[PDB]
């Protein structure tokens, strides 16, 4: 499949849009979310199918997105992005992150980091995606 | 080590050990309960996160080591009202205009030329297997204790390709998506698979039409091997099961035909957990000694408790390629269940009959023979599909 | 080594040496009757031979290989030349086909004509004979020269002393260049 | 990733794969056919051209060969013999034998092409003339059955639909050579049988019966998941449907 | 064109002589000026008869600097 047809400049631009604003407060991102209305992308006579495999492509994109080399303030932006497609998705039942070995533990240290930074925020969301289990154990993404 | 990366761009992976890559997976998992089958808690919106707070705010605190009014403030900020711009009594059927993707503008170029007469239709999308097998599978307990998933058991993925290859596209493939557990051995999926090779039947009965063989290849022929990193793994529990592969080293490793050594061993030796295999590298399966198939290790993963948890299914089929059924040429339109050689009748050689075009065309009231012809009968492989 | 079952080789390929040999000796036969080896190497008169034959027995499939393929399967060192030989005997098969009243009515080819080769050996000599009467030449002189050998003009006068002096003017150099003529060339 | 099509194991030298084993040589024995059998090319145009053409090659080269045989072996008996009264015998008969080559050649294809049931080297046609592409025996009944030209390739006649369809219950529906031959059209059993199968109201089941439906809910049960359902798939098991 | 004027002009110079243009050419083979030669005899005849009734001067020096400022000036513009 590669990239839905348009999801990846929208993410782009959402992502571009906050790393501009220099904040890394999750407040701001869901203003833009908010502004924007991204939250609508998962309706649209999407049948279930449709719905499933859009919200895996998405979801492995915006984890792309999350992963290095992109510095601090993009990865944070990304892992905002991944919570609120994971949480406003209409799957059933709801579609997770697919994460891969070599990963799960860069991840698990970049969320240690973020506790480190007292940037609670984004730590804080990725405990919540844990707590919904948001994340297949696979070997690539 | 058994570091899963990219041999070529998303197409194949390193070779890695399937039991020593669960073990890795677990030790970053066991203890944690991500891994677990039990159900959660999910998100909720700001205004019932009280009845979960006593439970939630103790654990964010531990875990980020921040205070509990701090855990507090974060789960109130982190709210879903402030992401949920759907509410969910919003049908999906119908694009919100109040937005700015440009996503949703293409879909919304997509269903506004799909809105006439001759266009509005709810048929399918582009296809159809995937969901069908999935929501009929996807977070059910087995009716049984005995088939329950183990916790953390690792998920295979294989892709078996059918005999009948188009030979004509070369992107994608015919095949069917098996889903199989690390801790099964290989003859539980042998015997899983309904391909058509196992019903093939022979004999020229132009003479008898009601003399057809009475046992099927599977009642004849019980030979089946797989092929991983070099090994052969062939069945030998029954007689008629033959280990084919010693014909394969017998030709191969007399000539530098352009593969290595390879080493002979049964099929019930090992399981999913003692192989070392790749992902996404096709890999070969053959039975019934000429039916061999193409076997891709499309993905690996640790069960979820979303997941289909009944083995009753298991092999689990998840996607399905589809082949089109062979018709008689008599009617054109009727899938034909018998083919014939040499025959006067027909306009070319071969040619594809049904019985009800069969019988009365080649026999008369009394079934007598009439003109020159052999006779087979036939089993399409297009409907056993 | 086309007479063995090499693994090396298909069995596809495998034909009688009795068989090869008398057809190979009869194309060689008229391609020398046909002036083409007067003059030239035998040797890849006679891999084209072994070809036009290793084809005509069974063109139902080798009729599809070429020059290279066989030489790698045969595992020989082919001349350059034998190409040139090969589409030489090529224009003699079609001058020969010609005749025949079967060939000149199906319209053959350069290709398709291999498989008729045991047709025309069958009566070579006088179809040969009457392919005559229209000779083989090297094609490069068979360009049609309307002018052969012309007669140069007489020039054997040689004047009676010296026709001419001023041809001694040129071969002398004066000394403005003659003085350095030695600071080049050290 | 596109080399591993099968077979999985090919020689990378010559490209052939292993001798045959026990169990496909028992299985040939048995005479059980494979899946590549059914794989079956359709006639195109050049096809047709092509074998019309090797037609009238085969016919050609069967009267010539006789004649031109007899005319070069008349030419070397005159070259042999010196005998004066033999050879202007042996010359008259040359100019007979080249008159006969001139007529042949005057001769139109249709006369070369001759009648359906005449015989023809269909092997030589298949081998030599097709490259062993296509078998003598297709060959064979492609062209005797729908290619040559004394076939009725004719669209039909409502009275020829209507007679057709009258005398097919006559014989039973059985034995459509004999209804054929009862047409008098020149139509062949195969024809007809197509023909009245494609307007035959027995066949294209409009109805319903019991143990169709009975079937057709236990397959559908058998094999349905969700939404999907093998709708045409089951009409292998049962009769007169698509 | 440069290096065919060149032959020409060496030729009325030093005459029909090949050795010594090759040896002063940076690159030319005596046989090479001898089938220079065969290739322009067929046409350019009067020309090299023109080689042939004049007696101006042949050098090293001069020529050896002459050839080299116009093989420098053709190779720059060429
Ligand atoms: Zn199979
Ligand atoms: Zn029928």
């Amino acid at each position: 499949m590669g990239t839905p047809p348009g999801l990846q400049t929208d993410c782009e631009a959402l992502l571009s849009r906050f790393q501009e604003t220099d904040s890394v407060r999750f407040e701001d991102f869901t203003e833009l979310w908010r502004n924007m209305k991204f939250g609508t992308i998962f309706c649209g006579r999407m049948r279930n199918l449709e719905k499933n495999m859009f919200t895996k492509e998405a979801l492995a994109l915006a984890w792309r997105y999350f992963l290095p080399p992109y510095t601090f303030q993009i990865r944070v932006g990304a892992l905002y992005l991944l919570y609120g497609l994971y949480n406003t998705q209409l799957c059933q039942p709801k579609q997770k992150i697919r994460v891969a070995l070599k990963d799960w533990d860069e991840v698990l240290k970049f969320q240690q980091d973020l506790v480190n930074a007292q940037h609670f925020d984004a730590a804080y969301i990725f405990r919540k995606l844990r707590l919904d289990r948001a994340f297949h154990f696979t070997a690539m993404p | 080590c058994n570091f899963p990366e990219y041999e070529l761009p998303e197409l194949n992976t390193r070779a890695f050990h399937v039991g020593a890559f669960g073990e890795l997976w677990r030790g970053r998992l066991r203890g944690a309960g991500d891994l677990s089958l039990r159900e959660p808690p999910a998100s909720a919106l700001p205004g019932s996160q009280a009845a979960d707070s006593d439970r939630e705010d103790a654990a964010v605190a531990r875990d980020l080591d921040c205070s509990l009014e701090a855990a507090a403030e974060l789960r109130a900020v982190c709210g879903l009202d402030k992401l949920k711009c759907l509410e969910d009594g919003e049908d999906p059927e119908v694009i919100p205009e109040n937005t700015d993707l440009v996503t949703l503008g293409v879909r919304k170029r997509f269903l506004e030329h799909r809105e006439e007469t001759i266009t509005i239709d709810r048929a399918c999308r582009q296809e159809t297997f995937v969901y069908e097998m999935e929501s009929h599978a996807i977070g059910k307990k087995p009716e049984n204790s005995a088939d329950m998933i183990e916790e953390g058991e690792l998920i295979l993925s294989v892709n078996i390709l059918y005999p009948v290859i188009f030979h004509k596209h070369k992107e994608h493939k015919p095949y069917q998506t098996m889903l199989v557990l690390g801790s099964q051995k290989l003859t539980q999926l042998r015997d899983s698979i309904r391909c058509v090779s196992d019903l093939q039947i022979g004999g020229e009965f132009s003479n008898t039409p009601d003399q057809a063989p009475e046992h099927i290849s599977k009642d004849l022929y019980k030979s089946a091997f797989f092929y991983f990193e070099g090994t052969f793994y062939n069945d030998k529990r029954y007689p008629e099961c033959r280990d084919l592969s010693r014909t394969i080293i017998e030709w191969s490793e007399s000539h530098d035909r352009g593969y290595g050594k390879f080493q002979t061993a049964r099929m019930e030796d090992f399981t999913f957990n003692d192989l070392c295999i790749k992902l996404g590298f096709p890999y070969l399966y053959c039975h019934q000694g000429d039916c061999e198939h193409v076997i891709v290790i499309t993905d690996i993963r640790l069960v979820h408790h979303d997941d289909c948890l009944d083995r009753t299914l298991y092999p689990l089929l998840i996607k399905k390629h589809w082949l089109w059924t062979r018709k008689c040429f008599v009617c054109k339109m009727y899938t034909a269940r018998w083919v014939t050689n040499n025959d006067s009748f027909a306009p070319e050689d071969p040619c594809f009959f049904c019985d009800v075009c069969f019988r009365m065309l080649h026999y008369d009231s009394e079934g007598n023979k009439l003109g020159e012809f052999l006779a087979y009968p036939y089993v399409d492989p297009g409907t056993f599909n | 080594k086309l007479f063995q079952a090499s693994p090396s080789v298909p069995a596809k390929y495998v034909e009688d040496k009795e068989k090869m040999l008398s057809r190979t000796m009869q194309l060689v036969e008229l391609a020398n009757e046909t002036w083409l080896v007067t003059g030239r190497h035998p040797l890849p008169v006679i891999t084209a031979a072994t070809f036009l034959a290793w084809q005509s027995l069974q063109p139902a499939d080798r009729l599809s290989c070429s020059l290279a393929r066989f030489c790698k399967l045969a595992n020989v060192d082919l001349p350059y030349p034998a190409s040139s030989r090969l589409q030489e005997l090529l224009a003699v098969l079609l001058r020969m086909a010609e005749q025949l009243a079967w060939l000149r009515v199906l319209r053959l080819d350069k290709r398709s004509v291999v498989k008729h080769i045991g047709d025309l050996l069958q009566h070579r000599q006088s179809l040969v004979r009457s392919a005559f009467r229209d000779l083989l030449l090297p094609p490069c002189m068979l360009k049609s020269p309307k002018r052969i050998c012309p007669v140069p003009p007489v020039s054997t006068v040689t004047g009676d002393e010296n026709i001419s002096d001023s041809e001694i003017e040129q071969y002398l150099r004066t000394p403005q260049e003659v003085r350095d003529f030695q600071r080049a060339q050290a | 990733m596109g080399h591993f099509m099968k077979p999985y194991f090919k020689d990378k030298v010559t490209g052939v794969g292993p001798p045959a084993n026990e169990d496909t040589r028992e299985k040939a024995a048995q005479g059980i056919k494979a899946f590549e059998e059914l794989l079956v090319t359709k006639w195109k145009n050049w096809e047709k051209a092509l074998l019309r053409k090797s037609v009238v090659s085969d016919r050609l080269q069967r009267l010539l060969q006789p004649k031109l045989l007899k005319l070069e072996y008349l030419h070397q008996k005159q070259s042999k013999v010196s005998s004066e009264l033999e050879r202007q015998a042996l010359e008259k008969q040359g100019r007979e034998a080249e008159k006969e080559i001139q007529d042949i050649n005057q001769l139109p294809e249709e006369a070369l092409l001759g009648n359906r049931l005449d015989s023809h080297d269909w092997e030589k046609i298949s081998n030599i003339n097709f490259e062993g592409s296509r078998s003598a025996e297709e060959i064979r009944k492609f062209w005797q059955n729908s290619e040559h030209p004394s076939i009725n390739k004719q669209e039909w006649s409502r009275e020829e639909e209507e007679r057709l369809q009258a005398i097919a219950a006559a014989h039973g529906h059985l034995e459509w050579q004999k209804i054929a031959e009862e047409l008098g059209t020149s139509r062949s059993a195969f024809q007809c049988l197509q023909k009245f199968q494609q307007h035959n109201k027995a066949l294209k089941r409009k109805e319903w019966t019991e143990e169709e439906d009975r079937m057709l809910t236990q397959l559908v049960q058998e094999m349905r998941v969700g939404s999907h359902i093998p709708y045409r798939r089951i009409v292998y098991y049962m009769e007169g449907r698509d | 064109n440069k290096e065919t004027d060149m032959f020409f002009l060496a030729i009325s110079m030093v005459g029909t002589d090949f050795s010594m243009i090759g040896q002063l050419f940076p690159h030319r083979a005596r046989i090479e000026i001898k089938n220079k030669f065969k290739r322009e005899e067929k046409t350019n005849g009067w020309r090299i008869d023109k080689a042939f009734q004049e007696k101006r001067p042949f050098d090293f020096d001069f020529f050896a600097h002459l050839l080299q400022k116009v093989l420098a000036e053709e190779e720059k513009r060429k």
